C-alpha cells in the first residue's frame, strides 16, 4: 500500500498532476473508499470456504461477527480522518450499515460470490485509503479473531435496503461511526480486542488516539465556510 | 366624462396626451399627440392609424383603423419629463366604429357584455397577483455559433463569493430564502413603496407589497380586484 500510494503520488507529480488519496474532497460527487477483502489460510487450504451462507465456513462468519461488534473501533483506524466521515453520510451506497450480504451494496459487508471455493473470501467496505495500513489490516484481524476466539454469531444477512427506506423501524441497525471523536472514543473503550496477544498496547493506543484529537480539534474549532453561508445574518 | 379630461388638461398643464394600448401578446403600446391637438372631434370620431404594423393584425390590403379614446381613463404619467396625461383607447373599425375583432379591450369589453346578456350576473371580479423580478444586469443573446443568457443582482445567492468595489456587505436571501427577511437581507423596501405609491397616484389601490421566494430580487405588489376589464388596464 505504502509503494502503492508511493508510486501514485509520483508519477502523478512527474506528469504534472498531484494525486491524494483524501477520503472525500469533494462534496456532491464519489468519496475514495479502500475495501478491504480478507480471508484466512492454514497449509494451503482456504479457512473461510464452507457450506454456510454464500460458500463461507463458520469461522468466516465468526470473523465476520468480530469485525460488526468492534467495527466503531475499527474505524479509528480504517477511517481516520474526520474528512473519513464525509464519505460515510447517510447516502444511498454509502458502506455504513454493519451487517452482511452477497448483494445488498448498503452493508459494508459484501460477500464476493465467486466459483472457485479457494477465491472465498469477505469484503469490508468502509475502510478508506487516509488509513494507516499497518494499524487498519492489525485491526480488521484483530476483531476478526476475537469474533472466533469467542464465536460472535453474525446474526442473519441483511438483503433488504439500505438506509433510505428502509426507515421503517427507524432503522436503526448497527452503524460504523459517526464523526472521527466517536471512532477514538469506541476506540479507547473497546481495546481489550487489540491488546489481546500484546500486539497493542495502551501506550501505542493512547498516543494514537492523542494524535488523532489534535486533528480533529482543528476541524472542530475553525469556523467553517458553509456556517457563513448558514449564519452570517442570524 | 370628455369635460372631466379638458379640465384634467388646464389643471396639469399638460402638454402632451399619451394614447394607450395592448397587443394581442399583451404589450402595452402608445403614440404621442400635442395637448392641442385634443378637441370634441378626438373624442368622438379618434384618431387614425395604421393598423398593419402591429403583430397579429390587418394584413396586406385593410391598414387603416381607429384609435378610441377611453375618456375615464386618463391619468397622468408619473415619469415624463414635460406634463402628459395618459388616455387608454380601443381600437374600432373605420366607419363601423365596431371595435376590432382582434383588440384585446373589445374582446375584454365583450365579454362584460355577454355576461350581463345571459343574466348570469352583472359584473366579473378580478383579482390577479402578478409576481415580478427585479434585477441589476440582464444579458443574453443567440447566433448560429451559440446562445446564453446571464441574470444578475445585488440580492443573488451567487454573489456571497463577488469581489465588490466597496466591499461584499453580504447580507442576501439565500435559495427559496426571500419570504420576509427584514432588511438588509430584503433590499427592496423603498423601491416596494415607491411602486405602491405611484401606483395609487395612478389609480390603482393597493393592499400590500413584499419580497417574494425566489433570491435575486423576486417582489410583489398586491393591489386591490376591480372589475375584469378595469383590472386588466390596471
Ligand atoms: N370578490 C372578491 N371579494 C373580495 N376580494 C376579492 C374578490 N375577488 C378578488 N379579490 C382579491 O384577493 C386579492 C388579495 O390578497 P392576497 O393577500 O394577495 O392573497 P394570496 O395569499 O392568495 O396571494 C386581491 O386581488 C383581492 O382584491
Ligand atoms: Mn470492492
Ligand atoms: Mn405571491
Amino acid at each position: 500500500i505504502q509503494i502503492y500510494k508511493y508510486v501514485v503520488h509520483n508519477v502523478a507529480h512527474r506528469f504534472g498532476k498531484t494525486a491524494t488519496f483524501m477520503p472525500k474532497p469533494m462534496f456532491g460527487d464519489n468519496g475514495s473508499g479502500m475495501h478491504c477483502h480478507m480471508s484466512l489460510a492454514k497449509n494451503g487450504t482456504n479457512l473461510f470456504s464452507g457450506d454456510k451462507y454464500a460458500g463461507l465456513s463458520e469461522q468466516a462468519l465468526y470473523y465476520i461477527g468480530g469485525v460488526i461488534k468492534h467495527a466503531k473501533a475499527i474505524n479509528a483506524l480504517a477511517n481516520p480522518t474526520t474528512n473519513s466521515y464525509k464519505r460515510l453520510v447517510p447516502g444511498y451506497e454509502a458502506p455504513v450499515m454493519l451487517a452482511y450480504s452477497a448483494r445488498n451494496r448498503s452493508a459494508s459487508i459484501r460477500i464476493p460470490v465467486v466459483a472457485s471455493p479457494k477465491a472465498r473470501r469477505i469484503e469490508v467496505r468502509f475502510p478508506d485509503p487516509a488509513a494507516n495500513p499497518y494499524l487498519c489490516f492489525a485491526a480488521l484481524l484483530m476483531a476478526g479473531l476475537d469474533g472466533i476466539k469467542n464465536k460472535i454469531h453474525p446474526g442473519e444477512p441483511m438483503d433488504k435496503n439500505l438506509y433510505d427506506l428502509p426507515p421503517e423501524e427507524a432503522k436503526e441497525i448497527p452503524q460504523v461511526a459517526g464523526s472521527l471523536e466517536e471512532a477514538l472514543n469506541a476506540l479507547d473503550l473497546d481495546r481489550e480486542f487489540l491488546k489481546a496477544g500484546g500486539v497493542f498496547t495502551d501506550e501505542a493506543i493512547d498516543a494514537y488516539i492523542a494524535l488523532r484529537r489534535e486533528e480533529d480539534d482543528r476541524v472542530r474549532m475553525t469556523p467553517h465556510p458553509v456556517e457563513f453561508e448558514l449564519y452570517y445574518s442570524v | 366624462s370628455a369635460e372631466h379630461v379638458l379640465t384634467m388638461l388646464n389643471e396639469h398643464e399638460v402638454k402632451f396626451v399619451d394614447l394607450r394600448f395592448t397587443d394581442t401578446k399583451g404589450k402595452e403600446q402608445h403614440v404621442t399627440i400635442p395637448a392641442h391637438q385634443v378637441n370634441a372631434e378626438f373624442f368622438e370620431e379618434g384618431k387614425m392609424f395604421d393598423g398593419s404594423s402591429i403583430g397579429g393584425w390587418k394584413g396586406i390590403n385593410e391598414s387603416d383603423m381607429v384609435l378610441m379614446p377611453d375618456a375615464s381613463t386618463a391619468v397622468i404619467d408619473p415619469f415624463f419629463a414635460d406634463s402628459t396625461l395618459i388616455i387608454r383607447c380601443d381600437i374600432l373599425e373605420p366607419g363601423t366604429l365596431q371595435g376590432y375583432d382582434r383588440d384585446p379591450r373589445s374582446i375584454a369589453k365583450r365579454a362584460e357584455d355577454y355576461l350581463r346578456a345571459t343574466g348570469i350576473a352583472d359584473t366579473v371580479l378580478f383579482g390577479p397577483e402578478p409576481e415580478f423580478f427585479l434585477f441589476d444586469d440582464i444579458r443574453f443573446g443567440a447566433s448560429i455559433s451559440g446562445s446564453h443568457v446571464a441574470i444578475d443582482d445585488i440580492e443573488g445567492a451567487w454573489n456571497s463569493s463577488t469581489k465588490y468595489e466597496g466591499g461584499n456587505k453580504g447580507h442576501r436571501p439565500g435559495v427559496k430564502g426571500g419570504y420576509f427577511p427584514v432588511p438588509p437581507v430584503d433590499s427592496a423596501q423603498d423601491i416596494r413603496s415607491e411602486m405602491c405609491l405611484v401606483m395609487e397616484q395612478m389609480g390603482l389601490v393597493v393592499e400590500a407589497h413584499h419580497h417574494e421566494v425566489a433570491t435575486a430580487g423576486q417582489n410583489e405588489v398586491a393591489t386591490r380586484f376591480n372589475t375584469m376589464t378595469k383590472k386588466a388596464d390596471e
